[PDB]
């Protein structure tokens, strides 16, 4: 009798990064290394007014100065991931290496590579997430605009 | 759309064998993996490639 | 599976490690076909 196992074929997942999404056109994607410190950012519009006056009696509305500012709203992000202790056992505990050991140590180096290179997806995936749902939450919907 | 002019096709079966190194397995313990003699030479170096 | 999460508050998945088998469903196939004896000697038989 045979079990007949064949191959444990791997998913090989999409890497995606925020620039390389079409979402990097409604961005302008900044990086300031010192943000944790701020509060909020407030761009200051000044605007000049158009200006017309006319007729006699039409009461003329005098010239206005308009000065608008808007401000940032703050959404950071956070995942966690999850190496279990056993697994960072194996570049410390290193028994004889032959027929047991170099599977299980070159593994969790595998293992522990695997999730921070899919923690980088996600630091990146989570990124065209939040940045999508504040382009959810700053869109009116299309019968009020 | 349809047309019909010709198809390269296979026109032999496949070949599974069971190594001189996997056919123990299945005498063994009964079970047969897949490139056994292959998978044999990844743990004798980097595990999971 | 892809790793995502997001956002304050929102409850961040665990990543999942899924492994799945999928097996063999099997079938035989069998003809019978007959070939009398008068057939099977009239081969071997080679009258005069």
């Amino acid at each position: 009798s045979f079990e007949a196992i064949f191959g444990t074929y791997c998913n090989k997942i999409e890497w995606v990064t925020f620039l390389g999404t079409a979402l990097a056109t409604a961005a302008h994607a900044i990086m300031f290394h010192d943000l944790n410190k701020m509060t909020t950012g407030k761009m200051l519009f000044y605007i000049q007014v158009p200006r017309v006056a006319t007729g006699a009696g039409i009461p003329t509305s005098r010239q206005t100065t308009v000065m608008v500012s808007k401000y940032s709203e703050k959404s950071p992000i956070t995942i966690p991931f999850e190496i279990s202790a056993a697994c960072l056992t194996h570049l410390k505990e290193t028994f004889e290496d032959t027929l047991l050991d170099k599977l299980l140590n070159a593994d969790a180096v595998n293992t522990v590579l695997r999730a921070v290179k899919n923690t980088a997806d996600a630091m990146e995936r989570g990124l065209i997430d939040t940045f999508l749902r504040v382009l959810l939450r700053h869109a009116p919907p299309c019968f009020v605009l | 759309s349809i047309r019909r002019t010709g198809v390269k096709t296979p026109a032999s079966y496949g070949k599974f064998v069971l190594s001189k190194e996997n056919a123990v397995t299945a005498i063994a313990h009964h079970a047969i993996m897949a490139d056994f003699s292959q998978h044999a030479d990844r743990i004798q170096q980097s595990s999971q490639k």
